[PDB]
């Protein structure tokens, strides 16, 4: 209650002088850096819509939020016990390896978040952009390219609509080597789950790590390439030289003054808390960088004794040295010069202290410490499982949300546009089919609390960008990949006329003081991993490189299902909407029920959703598979269904008014039936 | 239309020679596969009529779809 | 009054009396009547419920199979039911929406089960068309 | 003891018989909320103790027929 009135009193004030700055115009401007104020503060954002649909946009976006942290997921076997999202079932996606087990946390939480999401979500795109389209914007989707946007500065321009063409056009060089790295994995996956991955196919979604396939980095034990060298960790080294909480810092900055960059602040060392407190104090643990004004940077993190917190806490010293350099700007131009830059610059800090070349100079590594071109391989091959493995994601889930927005894809095809492009440009197939009832972007954190993705595209390209432009200017001799920018002054140089710009230039001016270019580039992405691209090619000299779109996991159980309604009946036949699917399904249930009960003495109670239907055509067309009624891992064998079929054949022609040659299920014939009676 | 999967009140006698051609600039590597028959009449009007071949395999076979085909 | 009645109930006048005689459509070669059958009916009926809100009322409602609820099974074959909304347990669809949406469908669900419209009665619904001609 | 019941128009929200259960059936004038809570309960629980309390009547007849 002391920092929501006090929280409150900054947002009512923004808004009284935001309406006050409409008092001026802004074509009328000649200057560039009060341009550039007036138009930050000049937005409307919200509040362009009527007053009873500002108050159902906010109700929406609370019920979406409140869905996705509190949905709890009930286990087919004791339903007393319901598992819920952060603590549970993430933990099964990352730890199992079991087929059946991921294969129910993927479909359960999906399908029932699915299924909320979606008609909240339906009416979330409706309303934003209409709130988009009063703002001057022609969709949502160009409200949000509109950070990367630049206005008349001479030769440094930058459209909203430019941005979608260097996407794509930086995507299809990294396509060779994610291809490479798509087929090590999928030979690695073969010999983890044998009879379930296709050599030429898709992944199945359910087994790459995580809940939604971002990250790759939890196959890191099933993909290691020689998993007899340990992939080197100083934790050990820390706990026998007695270091405290303090020296991990202490490290920190003396490498950021080795660059030629100042000292921490001297109020850093009283106000800000390193670790949780000595007493049991209740205060969320969560590293973090704050900004709080006045020349008051303070650092909230719990810090353990780990190289993984002494690599952190690079990480956020980076994010407090980008903020003192551009604090003698006004205002309204103190963050990142657009939204990738900030995150860009803490983590060039954390790959030039993660080398084995920094750590044995700062005191840590054994002065007779030989590296290997083996260990470099297990090294490289953990970079790219978080660094390449997520950037087809992040890729492929803008471009449906861009598509959504403008309405390239009509509401009847969300879910089948999704699914085509999750096999396309990733190279991931479902393992069960989706129809237009589920919401599978909705169920990410992002989607469902409206954030945008593009940044995490844009951020891995300026990071090797940035890195490869400071260790030219640092001498380096070797691979990118071993480079630390200790001990230079001319990088830091390099650095720093960058870092004190703000928001005062646009970001396309911004890169040329460091990089040379204009755009963002993905050669220097390409150079980091060219050791680990070399020795991909080699290790698919037998396998397949690529993916076919037609496989799936489901497709050789599947029956396909041909109807001819108008040669049956012709000019009288009812139209096949989907009421007629339910009823297909329910017949095929019926027939499952009595062919258990009078063939194999069993009581198995199938239902209309035990029946899944897939690739629904005009000349009324689909597969069907059936499953067990509440194992979704239980697929009913071919030969079984057949034999059920065959069993009321009889009564699912009556059901429908068909006659065997206007039903066909494709690969079960008629068989009997000899003439005769004259005796 | 099973090949391609079309409905069947699209495909007849009217446009077949103007929807093949659209099935060959949509999928060049599905359409291979098919067969598609040559047959018009003056080769169905030209057949063998050859000697005991008119009243026992011509005219018998016509009779079988009349109504009341055990009178004619 | 003192006393009750057990013949009263408080869903017993929505309900529809549906009689069926199988041995009068078929005789000997006539299937036998287990549970599988009544999964059937009650999926038919929750078929020709959707069907009559789509192209009626214009609104679609997914009806299930437990949203027909089954009382007083008999050997005769006989049952009462009555229609629920679909997790509204306490919403009874009126006795007069279920009759105009049988008499929609009662076409179908004969053809599901091999009946004829005197062997498949829904006492109270009764069926009334047909003008016979030709002669001109 | 560990029962949960639904309320159809936030499945995020289940109510433990008795904290919330037996205060609607003991409070509640509402003819809809009472005709919800006690199916709902009813048929889940139901259901569960069906098949366990099924077993349960075959093996105490026979722990009582060998004490004669
Ligand atoms: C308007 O633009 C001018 C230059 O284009 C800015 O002028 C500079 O102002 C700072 C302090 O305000 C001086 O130290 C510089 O010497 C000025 N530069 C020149 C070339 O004279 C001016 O600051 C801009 N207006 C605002 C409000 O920032
Ligand atoms: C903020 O919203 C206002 C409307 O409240 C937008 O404004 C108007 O500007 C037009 C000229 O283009 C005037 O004719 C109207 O009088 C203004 N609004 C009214 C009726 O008061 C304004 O364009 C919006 N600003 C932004 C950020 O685009
Ligand atoms: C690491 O370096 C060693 C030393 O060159 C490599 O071993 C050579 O491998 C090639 C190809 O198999 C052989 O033709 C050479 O004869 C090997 N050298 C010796 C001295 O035996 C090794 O392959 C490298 N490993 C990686 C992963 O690059
Ligand atoms: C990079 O910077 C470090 C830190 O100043 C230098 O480390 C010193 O190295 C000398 C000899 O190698 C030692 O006598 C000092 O004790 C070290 N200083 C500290 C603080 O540990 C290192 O030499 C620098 N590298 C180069 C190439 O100059
Ligand atoms: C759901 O079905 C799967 C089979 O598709 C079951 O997995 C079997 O589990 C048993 C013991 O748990 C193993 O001996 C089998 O080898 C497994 N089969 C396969 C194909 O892996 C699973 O147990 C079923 N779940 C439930 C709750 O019945
Ligand atoms: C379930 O159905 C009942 C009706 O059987 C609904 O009760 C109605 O509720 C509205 C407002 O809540 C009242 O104006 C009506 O008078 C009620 N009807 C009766 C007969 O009492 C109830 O709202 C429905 N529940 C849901 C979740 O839709
Ligand atoms: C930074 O602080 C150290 C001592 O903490 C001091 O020796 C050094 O001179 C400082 N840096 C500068 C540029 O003054
Ligand atoms: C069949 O479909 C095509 C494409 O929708 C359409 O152009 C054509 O007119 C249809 N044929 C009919 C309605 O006979
Ligand atoms: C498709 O086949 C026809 C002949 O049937 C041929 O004339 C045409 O060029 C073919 N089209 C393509 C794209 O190969
Ligand atoms: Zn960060």
């Amino acid at each position: 209650q002391n920092m929501n009135n006090a929280g409150d009193k900054w947002s009512a004030f923004l808004k009284e002088q935001s309406t006050l700055a409409q008092m001026y115009p802004l074509q009328e401007i000649q200057n560039l850096t009060v341009k550039l104020q007036l138009q930050a503060l000049q937005q409307n954002g919200s509040s362009v819509l009527s007053e009873d649909k500002s108050k159902r946009l906010n109700t929406i976006l609370n019920t979406m939020s409140t869905i996705y942290s509190t949905g709890k997921v009930c286990n087919p076997d004791n339903p007393q016990e319901c598992l819920l999202l952060e603590p549970g079932l993430n933990e099964i996606m990352a730890n199992s390896l079991d087929y059946n087990e991921r294969l129910w946390a993927w479909e359960s939480w999906r399908s029932e978040v699915g299924k909320q999401l979606r008609p909240l979500y339906e009416e979330y795109v409706v309303l934003k952009n209409e709130m988009a389209r009063a703002n001057h914007y022609e969709d949502y989707g160009d409200y949000w390219r509109g950070d990367y946007e630049v206005n008349g500065v001479d030769g440094y321009d930058y459209s909203r609509g430019q941005l979608i063409e260097d996407v794509e056009h930086t995507f299809e060089e990294i396509k060779p080597l994610y291809e490479h790295l798509h087929a090590y994995v999928r030979a690695k996956l073969m010999n983890a789950y044998p009879s379930y991955i296709s050599p030429i196919g898709c992944l199945p979604a359910h087994l790459l790590g995580d809940m939604w396939g971002r990250f790759w980095t939890n196959l890191y034990s099933l993909t290691v390439p020689f998993g007899q060298k340990p992939n080197i960790d100083v934790t050990d080294a820390m706990v026998d030289q007695a270091w405290d909480a303090q020296r991990i810092f202490k490290e920190a900055e003396k490498f950021f003054v080795s660059v030629g960059l100042p000292n921490m602040t001297q109020g850093f060392w009283e106000n800000s808390m390193l670790t949780d407190p000595g007493n049991v104090q209740k205060a969320v643990c969560h590293p973090t960088a704050w900004d709080l004004g006045k020349g008051d940077f303070r650092i909230l993190m719990c810090t353990k004794v780990t190289m993984d917190d002494f690599l952190t806490a690079h990480h956020e010293m980076g994010h407090i040295q980008y903020d003192m350099a551009y604090a003698a700007q006004p205002f309204l131009l103190r963050n990142g010069a657009n939204e990738g830059f900030h995150e860009a610059v803490g983590e060039i800090m954390s790959l030039s202290a993660a080398t084995p070349k920094h750590l044995k100079s700062i005191g840590l590594l054994s002065p007779d410490f030989q590296e290997d071109n083996e260990t470099e391989i297990n090294f490289l091959l953990k970079q790219a499982l978080t660094i390449v493995g997520t950037l087809p994601f992040t890729y492929m889930l803008e471009k449906w949300r861009w598509m959504v927005f403008k309405g390239e894809i009509p509401k009847d095809q969300w879910m089948k546009k999704w699914w085509e492009m999750k096999r396309e440009i990733v190279g991931v197939v479902e393992p069960v089919p989706h129809d237009e009832t589920y919401c599978d972007p909705a169920s990410l954190f992002h989607v469902s609390n409206d954030y945008s993705f593009i940044r995490y595209y844009t951020r891995t390209l300026y990071q090797f960008q940035f890195q490869e432009a400071l260790c030219q200017a640092a001498k380096h001799e070797g691979p990118l990949h071993k480079c630390d920018i200790s001990n230079s002054t001319e990088a830091g140089q390099k650095l720093f006329n960058m870092l004190r710009l703000g928001k005062s230039e646009p970001w396309t001016l911004a890169l040329e003081n460091v990089v040379g270019a204009k755009n963002m580039n993905v050669r220097p992405l390409l150079n980091y991993f060219e050791p680990l691209f070399t020795w991909l090619k080699d290790q698919n000299k037998n396998s397949f490189v690529g993916w076919s779109t037609d496989w799936s996991p489901y497709a050789d159980q599947s029956i396909k299902v041909r109807i001819s309604l108008k040669s049956a009946l012709g000019d009288k036949a009812y139209e096949w909407n989907d009421n007629e699917m339910y009823l297909f399904r329910s017949s095929v249930a019926y027939a499952m029920r009595q062919y258990f009960l009078k063939v194999k003495n069993q009581m198995i109670l199938f239902g209309e959703e035990d029946v899944r239907v897939a690739n629904l055509k005009p000349r009324i067309s689909f597969n069907f598979f059936v499953t067990a009624p509440k194992n979704v891992s239980d697929i009913i064998p071919r030969t079984e269904v057949e034999k059920a079929i065959r069993m009321s054949r009889s009564r699912i022609n009556d059901a429908f008014r068909l006659n065997d040659n206007s039903l066909e299920f494709l690969g079960i014939q008629p068989t009997l039936g000899p003439p005769n009676q004259p005796p | 239309i099973n090949g391609f999967d079309l409905p069947e009140g699209n495909v007849t006698q009217e446009n077949f020679v103007d929807m093949q051609q659209r099935c060959n600039a949509s999928d060049p590597a599905a359409y291979a596969q098919l067969v598609f028959q040559t047959c018009d009449i003056n080769a169905f009007l030209s057949e063998a009529v050859e000697g005991t071949g008119l009243a026992f395999i011509v005219f018998t076979e016509a009779i079988t779809k009349m109504p009341l085909s055990p009178l004619w």
